[PDB]
């Protein structure tokens, strides 16, 4: 159950960020004052990793500097990070030939793409990954999956729908629509092959992406014999699942807490309202991971470091959080 | 040689020398004259000229408290059995070094008592204690907001002087009258005081209006403050609301005048027991309630 191996896929949704991402890498950008990689990093020493792998191409120099700067590079940490240096923008599976042609995949092994914050605890996750993986030998990989905020009705970039076993938690299709923002399709074309053996079928669209994986020894094999696969979860998972090899299963897991993927600025936006608010309980600012923060806690949400100065006669608001060695003026909101 | 001479000539001084730490080093001087060697020769005229200086005292109480402690360490130098001239030498040095103190505390209370003014809060100010104002301009200097509310304090006119002394800083400031302070508890986050004495009891001795100060901030539930520098401890138990020390009137009735010139006369000495104090500040240390006693029970070993 010991020793887990992690990669984790940068360099993947640049320019998706269109003003930015232009002398600086993706993951170097602040969600709250504080690098997006280091929340990914909390995640993985929360969950248990020992050996950590990274994907840098393009600007991997400033990538390269900042884990030399890191809190990891130092003996006492759990984890030792290794850099994959690979061509300049290149798709997931490209880079999943290329790790299997080194070959450093043992056993179960971790896969993240892009940069998550969440507070589900990932001991309980490990452990249902290793209970469905005894049920049967053909099974591949684990996603995450979270309840949305009722409605996904200002949710447009993520319009995701699966459908999935009551029983099993198996998923069965995925698919994209353009619905609220451009009114031009409504279809949308289910494969009847798998009919009697689910029987309870659930279909959702009130579910938030993850794009956190735990995945067999399998999938390096399977990226290198099936080289057409370019994607990871718009072709491949509707792949695996339309009898590409016959008995292959893969999971979906369900969960109540907190859990969303950072990918465009307005969802960026929500999430970062969410940590201001007290929704990712254990993930709070008064904590201080990054050693060098000395945020503290004040009544109504509003956030603190030390060495905070501020003008006589100034109003601060609800959920607001302002950084180490800050001057304000008189008259602001 | 006279030490009621050397206290008059600190006029246009003052702020620095502290009123009993300048009482104190004029001790020091008078004892170090007609040699410190002999007991019985300068201990019985180290008394009667405190005793003297009690007599010439109108309205003041913490030149006795400074006495005493100063009595105390001269005991306590040769309690050792010591050599009868390296503990003079010492004995004779802590009276410069007793000044330097002072300065020594109030660097420290300055740091440690900024901290109970929490991130925007109105304050209500009452009296003037060189500890209490060197707490606000420390926060000034370290940058903290603090919004300040001025007690119309009626002896020497005491609410102009403190008003003026906020001017000089940059800490914008109004005038309420004593009168209205009741009006104010709601609109004001802590109220502050300044003692010119604090009881064995644990209650304080004030100015002509700070037990009024604290009822009414013991019925709003709003938290009342005192801070000062650790000297002014007498063994005094003042048993009742109105009884101390006084060299003037203990609320004296006029008869029929039409010229008009009696009439002033009320307590301007007042006591508060030792339930209205919140918290209670010094360089000894933060502590408050039974902490006092335990201060002059250690002092006087009695």
């Amino acid at each position: 159950e010991d020793r887990l191996q992690a990669v984790v896929l940068t360099d993947s949704y640049e320019t998706r960020f269109m003003p930015l991402t232009a002398v600086k890498p993706r993951c170097l950008l602040p969600l709250a004052n504080v690098p997006l990689i280091e929340y990914t990093l909390e995640f993985l020493a929360k969950a248990g990793v020992h050996e950590v792998f990274l994907i840098c191409s393009s600007h991997a120099n400033q990538i390269n500097d900042y884990i030399e700067n890191s809190k990891w590079n130092l003996p006492w940490s759990p984890f030792k990070i290794t850099t994959i240096m690979s061509p300049e923008a290149r798709c997931t599976g490209d880079v999943m030939r290329d790790l299997d042609n080194r070959g450093i995949i043992t056993g179960d092994f971790i896969l993240v793409s892009g940069d998550v914050l969440t507070n589900i605890d990932f001991s309980k996750m490990l452990e249902f990954h290793k209970k469905m993986h005894l049920q049967d030998k053909d099974h591949i990989s684990t996603m995450c999956l979270s309840k949305a905020s009722t409605y996904p009705k200002t949710r447009t970039i993520e319009p995701a729908a699966f459908v999935l076993d009551k029983s099993t938690s198996r998923c069965i299709y995925y698919q994209d629509l353009p619905l609220p923002s451009s009114r031009e399709k409504t279809s949308i074309q289910i494969d009847p092959e798998l009919l009697d053996n689910v029987d309870e079928f659930v279909i959702r669209n009130d579910l938030i992406d993850c794009r956190i994986d735990i995945c067999t020894s399998h999938v390096p094999l399977i990226f290198q014999e099936n080289f057409d696969y370019q994607s990871l979860r718009t072709d491949f998972v509707k792949g695996v699942i339309s009898s590409d090899i016959l008995g292959k299963h893969i999971y979906a897991y369900l969960t109540d807490e907190y859990a969303v993927r950072v990918e465009s600025w307005q969802t960026y936006d929500t999430i970062s309202q969410d940590f201001l608010g007290r929704w990712c309980y254990p993930l709070v600012l008064d904590s201080n991971i990054q050693d060098d923060q000395t945020y503290s806690y004040e009544s109504r949400h509003i956030y603190k470091e030390k060495d905070v100065v501020l003008a006589q006669s100034c109003k601060i608001g609800k959920c607001t959080a302002i950084g180490s060695g800050t001057k304000i003026g008189e008259g602001t909101k | 040689f006279n030490i009621t001479e050397t206290y008059l000539r600190f006029l246009e001084e003052d702020t620095e020398m502290t009123m009993p730490i300048a009482a104190i080093e004029a001790l020091v001087t008078l004892l170090r004259i007609k040699t410190p060697e002999t007991a019985a020769e300068m201990i019985n005229t180290i008394k009667s000229s405190t005793e003297e200086l009690i007599k010439s005292i109108p309205n003041s109480v913490s030149l006795r408290a400074g006495c005493d402690i100063f009595m105390r360490f001269v005991l306590r130098n040769l309690h050792l059995y010591g050599d009868w001239e390296n503990c003079k030498q010492h004995l004779i040095e802590n009276g410069q070094l007793f000044v330097s103190r002072a300065k020594k505390s109030r660097n420290k209370i300055a740091e440690i008592g900024v901290d109970f003014i929490a991130d925007d809060d109105i304050i209500l100010v009452h009296g003037y204690s060189r500890a209490v104002f060197s707490l606000l301009n420390h926060a000034a200097n370290k940058f903290i907001r603090f919004r300040c509310v001025v007690t119309e304090s009626r002896p020497s006119k005491q609410g102009n002087q403190l008003y003026t002394l906020l001017e000089q800083k940059g800490i914008p400031v109004t005038l309420i009258v004593d009168s209205a302070v009741g009006a104010v508890i709601d609109k004001v986050d802590k109220v502050f005081v300044g003692a010119e004495g604090v009881a064995e009891s644990g209650g304080i001795i004030n100015l002509v209006g700070t037990y009024s100060v604290g009822v009414l901030a013991h019925n709003a539930r709003k938290p009342f403050y005192v801070v000062t520098e650790s000297h002014k401890f007498v063994r005094m138990f003042p048993l009742s609301s109105d009884d101390l020390p006084m060299a003037g009137p203990p609320l004296d009735f006029t008869r029929r005048t039409d010229d008009l010139e009696d009439a002033l006369r009320g307590p301007t000495i007042d006591y508060t027991a030792q339930e209205y104090i919140t918290a209670l500040i010094t360089d000894l240390g933060v502590l408050t309630p039974s902490a006092v006693s335990e201060e002059l029970i250690k002092m006087w070993y009695d």
